[PDB]
């Protein structure tokens, strides 16, 4: 259910077969990191995207 | 007329009920605050016994029905998670805040004004703590860490044992120190494996200069001591090879059955030979090892341990420099194992601890790790020692991360109460009353500390307030900010001089969490309880 | 006495509160009776021979090293086996199988041996049908054993273990730690170096 949101945000295009997995279907991002919330959990954040 | 299938409470009734629930939760743990506090012994109605002083443990073990009380219980849990210390103090402060706020509301003060006053008082208290009541640890040194650990371990089963346990905790914390990017020294607690075993006295607790495993060798034929260990960490089981679901063996020529059956084990034999050909001495795997590979390792005179915990294996690999190998497959499509994947340690020994044995990995190279073996009189005392040790480790981590500490023994509470009582007169007309009640509510901690010691709480708190008022009024007597409570003799005492310290983050986070909990409970004026 | 066709009105709507007040208790009673009747009436109405390993199993076994009935089975995981025990004080034969279950629990921690009297939970079940080894797995009866004294006697833990294992109901059996190791489980911030 989150594929549409992820593709709209990052700019990636889903790949269903390795034949079509090319560079132009990737979404460039400035930073992708996992941050811990002071011991209350871990959050994966992707901040900064070309053509957001 | 509502025709709602349930019960409804509205007005002063529900507010009084919520305050009653919060006060009851506070009174449950109010007797276990400060060095003169005493532990509680819980029974789980199946014979299980838990003796503890930690507020979070007590509130988690108890089953609570009222939701406003569940709010305080999960508040204590949150304080334990985000700080690790001050778990009872935050609950007590939140309950006192709720009680005084309810008194204000019953005096026909609107709850919104009380909430605004509480927010202003919390913000100004945090600002005053940050600007007036902090001591840098740079000019103190290791003595500051030792004193913080000793203060944390007071009111615990390792209180008088503090002179030794503080050194142990400080060494354990400093052993696991590492610096990440931006050059920030981050201290990763919970990487110190805490192993408990009843037996000798608490003085006999050992701090391992390495890592301690709660597991033994898989076969009695293997040696129980290897000097120059070459640890090989694996994440796959070493058993007879079995084909997956998508592969099925069908035999039409009967001559191939013996070859098939032989290869089924020769695959694992070849894997073991490849692993051992690099000089590996200790082999650790998260999966199981059957008897065949155990005999392979026996003949080579090497360690082999099965069913190792994943976190223990990761810590061992990181400390010794080994690499976890979930599979044997390089980028060439082959199946090989090289010596670059081997970790090193100065000694690996299977030691005996009170009729039971455990594996000690001593002096790992390329990284220093630590573990603590706690010796006690029975299981309950070992559990309480473990909890208190975790509290002390968290306190030391907070002190080493943020280099600011605050005086203990309720000095901060008294200073905040005096400052906020003075400050309330400069803001509003009813938020003035809210801030005054916040200041009065902050006095519950020294009152409880004095009461638990069977001392004259009124006189002691009055003297403390007089000292702090003189400090705040006179600008040439600012050294009285450190005057706290000496519960051994029941007299005011300069706690900074006496070495009673707490991390500033403990006070700040406790105040913020208590303020939010009180605000959340205070917003309710009606309750609908639907029938299940 | 006419005008039976009424189709009534909001009158019953005005009494939905008491209707549901009584209906919740009635439904709870119906659930309790349904869980009771799943066994009652449904089951109440209807030299290798010397076991050379019995002695070794016995000597290794001694190496020790109303609403509740509904609530303890309604909750918790369905993947574990619960062997409910039925007994009444005074009638002989309960103590032997109670001790057998106590011994079995040592070697089978997965099983959830529990005991409950008949009084708290029928007359024909109380007079001469007290000993029942109710085995619950997945919320439904897998073992409905009654009159177990005939095939057991008046028997050690080995007999009960064999009787339960011959029907494939006992989970497969699986060291002594110092006391414990674990203290928590979360993002524990494992060791790193960074250079
Ligand atoms: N040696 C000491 N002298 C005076 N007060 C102390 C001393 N050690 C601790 N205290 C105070 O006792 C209070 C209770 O702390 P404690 O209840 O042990 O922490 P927690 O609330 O996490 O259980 C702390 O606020 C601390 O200021
Ligand atoms: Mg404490």
């Amino acid at each position: 259910e989150d594929i549409e949101f992820i593709c709209k945000t990052i700019g990636t295009k889903p790949v269903a077969h390795i034949d079509q997995f090319t560079a132009d279907m990737l979404g460039s991002a400035e930073l992708a990191e996992e941050v811990n919330l002071n011991g209350s959990g871990k959050l994966l954040k992707i901040t900064g995207c070309a053509s957001p | 007329p509502l025709s709602v299938f349930g019960d409804r409470s509205t007005g002063e009734t529900i507010r009084s009920q919520n305050v009653m629930a919060a006060a009851s939760i506070a009174n449950i743990v109010k007797s276990s605050l400060g060095p003169v506090g005493l532990d509680k012994m819980l029974v789980d109605d199946i014979g299980d016994v838990t003796i503890t002083n930690d507020g979070a443990t007590i509130l988690k073990l108890l089953e609570v029905e009222h939701p406003a009380a569940k709010v305080l219980c999960e508040l204590a849990d949150l304080q334990d998670k985000e700080v690790g210390d001050g778990t009872t103090s935050v609950v007590i402060i939140a309950a006192e805040l709720l009680k005084n706020a309810d008194e204000l509301v019953k005096q026909k003060i609107h709850p919104t004004s009380v909430i605004s006053g509480y927010r202003l008082a919390c913000k100004e208290a945090v600002r005053y703590i940050n600007e007036n009541l902090i001591v840098n640890t740079d000019e103190l040194g290791r003595d500051c860490l030792i004193n913080a650990a000793k203060t944390s371990m007071s009111s615990k089963i390792i209180g008088i044992n503090g002179d030794f346990f503080a050194n142990m905790v400080v060494d354990a914390v400093l052993a696991i120190k590492y610096t990440d990017i931006r050059g920030q020294p981050r201290y990763p607690v919970n990487s110190v494996n805490i192993l408990k075993a009843h037996g000798r006295s608490q003085m006999e607790s050992m701090l391992i200069s390495g890592y301690a495993l709660n597991c033994v060798v898989g076969s009695q034929g293997m040696p129980k001591r290897i000097v120059n260990a070459k640890i090989a960490c694996l994440d796959f089981s070493l058993q007879k090879t079995k084909m997956k679901l998508g592969v099925q063996v069908v035999i039409t020529d009967p001559e191939k059955l013996d070859q098939i059956r032989q290869r089924e084990s020769d695959i694992t034999k070849e894997r073991i030979q490849k692993i051992l050909a690099t000089g590996a001495n200790v082999i650790l795997t998260t999966g199981g090892i059957d008897d065949m590979c155990l005999k392979y390792f026996v003949e080579a005179g090497a360690m082999a341990v099965r069913r190792v915990l994943k976190r223990d294996l990761k810590r061992i690999a990181k400390a010794s420099g080994a690499t976890i190998l979930s599979t044997l497959a390089n980028l060439e499509g082959e199946e090989t194992f090289e010596a670059a994947m081997l970790g090193q340690a100065e000694e690996v020994v299977q030691e005996r601890i009170c009729d039971d044995e455990l594996i000690l990995i001593k002096n790992t190279k390329a990284r220093t790790s630590a573990s603590i073996i706690l010796r006690g009189a029975n299981d309950f005392m070992c559990d309480e020692m473990e909890r208190s040790l975790h509290d002390a480790l968290c306190v030391v981590k907070r002190v080493l991360e943020s280099k600011s500490v605050v005086p203990g023994g309720g000095a901060v509470e008294a200073a905040l109460s005096i400052y906020l009582e003075n400050y309330a007169t400069s803001m509003g007309s009813r938020e003035q009353l809210a801030i005054a009640e916040f200041a009065r509510s902050l006095l519950v901690i020294p009152n409880t500390l004095a009461v638990n010691a069977a001392q004259d709480s009124t006189d002691l708190v009055a003297k403390l307030r007089a000292f702090h008022n003189e400090a705040q009024v006179n600008p040439e007597r600012k050294n009285l900010k450190w005057i706290g409570l000496d519960l051994s003799n029941g007299k005011p005492r300069d706690n900074k001089q006496a070495g009673v310290f707490e991390p500033t983050i403990v006070k700040v986070k406790s105040l913020k969490f208590a303020t939010e909990a009180a605000i959340t409970i205070l917003r309710i004026d009606d309750l609908i309880k639907l029938h299940p | 006495l006419a005008g039976e066709g009424i189709s009534v009105n909001t009158g019953p709507k005005g009494v939905i509160n008491d209707w549901r007040r009584f209906k919740q208790l009635e439904t709870e009673q119906r659930e309790e009776q349904c869980r009771e009747m799943e066994r009652l009436i449904k089951k109440l109405s209807m030299f290798l021979q010397q076991y050379r390993k019995q002695r070794m199993e016995e000597m290794r076994q001694q190496l020790h090293k109303g609403e509740g009935f509904l609530d303890m089975i309604d909750k918790e995981q369905k993947s574990i086996v619960i062997m409910v025990h039925i007994y009444e004080d005074g009638i002989p034969g309960t103590e032997a199988m109670n001790g057998c279950m106590i011994c079995l629990a040592a070697e089978y921690p997965a099983v959830k041996f529990c005991k409950v009297k008949s009084s708290v939970i029928s007359s024909q079940f109380t007079r001469n049908a007290l000993p029942a080894l109710l085995i619950y797995k997945g919320g439904e009866l897998i073992g409905n054993f009654v009159r177990v004294t005939d095939q057991l006697g008046d028997f050690f833990a080995v007999d009960l273990e064999a009787f339960l294992q011959e029907f494939g109901l006992l989970p497969e059996k699986e060291v002594l730690t110092s006391v414990r190791n674990s203290a928590t489980c979360h993002s524990e911030d494992s060791d790193l170096e960074i250079d």
